[PDB]
């Protein structure tokens, strides 16, 4: 089988009244061959803002996290930005 | 339920080393990650026969499970030992990591190499070319001391002694190539999938008296991986430097104002410290601080706090920015900065004036290799010419870094967090660097 890495992602609002279900339902409609979305949830932060945590589970060879989240990115209506939460080998 | 110090340990190794069912055998047994899919396999190995389980069998079906995409646990995962809460990370295989190794928050204080003890396995493992190798030698870049490695499959060498003594004088060499003294280095004989010195000794092994480890006080023995990892030296945390604060993020909030957001990577953030942001110099007072859903007294080294600070507009500060205490030296940004720069494997030679893209805390800021000014013995640091031409694959140099746009970094020695960056290009980090002076 292929090598692959779970990676926990967190995408970042512009504000407190970003609408939140739009921007994981535009990050799960991101397809990709070897990428599967996992689970998620919204956690806050402080000050009333939160942030989508959602883990996806990468064929490393065939997945650039890089390009995932410049892709992800891209929702500037509602993404501020990506960071890496945590990965892990699988 | 004693409490607990906290350390960040990785576990390296080759594919075939067993590290992940290793690794995945002390969180489900000293953690309490994904358990509720733990106990449904539990259950389901009934069918196996008449009720009895091992865990490496659970391990596998975890692991389906959570390339599925259904298990519920983040990535994030911790174990204890008797001494420590510890978050581990199963390296990656994946090249995104070396950057995340290098930028990411939590740097490791202890790595584990995993090697596989069997015969055509070992000798896989210890390429140079290797990303095994790769992630060692990062580890000790980047100023992780502590190593442990454990010999796993000893099953499949029938636990023989002279194997295992052959294998600890090859993986010493191995090490100590890289730069890691042996002594300071326990080797554990271990069997991730039978559990054989995991968490509890071996009976396989009678000619095995445990491990052993020189520290600056005196020999440490054990005989366990468990017991290596709990006999890991408690590093000294930053709460008393100077507050560094790299921004990840800025937010308006309605009827609160500016509320940047980053991990404090030194010193302590508190309501009514008056801060300063580098690049730009802007300086204003903490009204609040907040993590998670508690409002703080204060943020101390690790934590991801949201702070709320008047007259700053969202405009004015920006992430890659640094907040520090105006009294107690405050982050300037600086016109250059001079790094050790370690050049990794990649298709490609290093030349002044070469300008690719760093990543250096939450800063991306492509820089100016501005003038190569020495090329060094990388374990001891001694200079072996002035001025080299070029840089290839392996080099160890001090070169000046000239940034594109205003950025605030410090030395290594100083802010650590702040002092060591990933040089990308040819999609993969190709050096990773170690800030020595900044003129600020
Ligand atoms: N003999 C032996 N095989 C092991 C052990 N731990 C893991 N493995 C095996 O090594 C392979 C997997 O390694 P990884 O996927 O990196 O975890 C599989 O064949 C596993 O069944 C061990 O202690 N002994
Ligand atoms: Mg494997």
């Amino acid at each position: 089988p292929a090598a692959k890495s779970i990676v926990t992602l967190d995408v970042k609002p512009w504000d407190d009244e970003t609408n939140l279900e739009e921007m994981v339902a535009n990050v799960k409609a991101i397809e990709m061959e070897g990428l599967t979305w996992g689970a998620h949830q919204f956690i806050p932060i402080g000050f009333g803002i939160k942030k989508l945590q959602i883990n996806c589970v990468v064929e490393d060879d065939k997945v650039s996290l890089d390009d995932l989240q410049q892709s992800i990115e891209e929702d500037e209506d509602h993404v501020q930005s990506t960071d890496i939460a945590a990965m892990q080998k699988l | 339920g004693k409490e607990k110090s906290h350390i960040n340990v990785v576990v390296i190794g080759h594919v075939d080393s067993g590290k992940s069912t290793t690794t995945g055998h002390l969180i489900y047994k000293c953690g309490g990650i994904d358990k509720r899919t733990i106990e449904k396999f539990e259950k389901e190995a009934a069918e196996l026969g008449k009720g009895s389980f091992k865990y490496a069998w659970v391990l596998d079906k975890l692991k389906a499970e959570r390339e599925r995409g259904i298990t519920i646990d983040i990535a994030l995962w911790k174990f204890e030992t008797p001494k420590y809460q510890v978050t581990v990370i199963d390296a990656p295989g994946h090249r995104d990591f070396i950057k995340n190794m290098i930028t990411g928050t939590s740097q490791a204080d202890c790595a584990i190499l995993i090697i596989a003890g069997g015969v055509g396995e070992f000798e896989a493992g210890i390429s140079k070319d290797g990303q095994t190798r790769e992630h060692a030698l990062l580890a000790f870049t980047l100023g992780v001391r502590q190593l442990i490695v454990a010999v796993n499959k000893m099953d499949s060498v029938k636990w023989d002694e002279s194997r295992f003594q052959e294998i600890v004088k090859e993986t010493s060499n191995f090490i100590k190539k890289v730069g890691y003294n042996p002594k300071t280095v326990p080797f554990v004989p271990i069997s991730g999938w039978n559990g054989d010195n995991m968490i509890e000794a071996t009976t396989n092994a009678p000619w095995y008296k445990g491990w052993e480890k020189e520290t600056k006080a005196g020999v440490v023995k054990g005989k366990t991986l468990l017991e290596a990892i709990d006999a890991i030296e408690q590093p000294s945390r930053p709460t008393d430097k100077p507050l560094r604060l790299p921004l990840q993020d800025v937010y308006k909030i309605g009827g609160i104002g500016t509320v940047p957001v980053g991990r404090v990577e030194t010193g302590v953030i508190k309501p009514g410290m008056v801060v300063t942001f580098a690049p730009a110099g802007v300086t204003t007072e903490v009204k609040s601080v907040e993590m998670h859903h508690e409002q703080l007294e204060q943020g101390v080294p690790g934590d991801n706090v949201g702070f709320n600070v008047k007259n700053v507009s969202v405009k004015e500060i920006r992430r890659g920015n640094v907040c520090g205490d105006a009294k107690n030296d405050p982050p300037k940004g600086c016109a250059s900065f001079n790094a050790t720069v370690i050049v990794l494997n990649h298709p490609g030679q290093i030349s002044a004036g070469y300008s690719p893209v760093l990543d250096c805390h939450t800063a991306h800021i492509a820089c100016r290799f501005d003038e190569l000014l020495e090329k060094n013995d990388r374990r001891s640091g001694k200079k072996l010419e002035d001025h080299p031409k070029f840089l290839k694959s392996g080099d160890a140099a001090l070169v000046k870094f000239v940034p594109s746009k205003p950025m605030c970094v410090e030395a290594f020695s100083e802010y650590p967090p702040l002092g060591r960056f990933a040089v990308r290009d040819m999609r993969q980090t190709v050096a990773v660097g170690v800030i020595k002076s900044v003129d600020k």
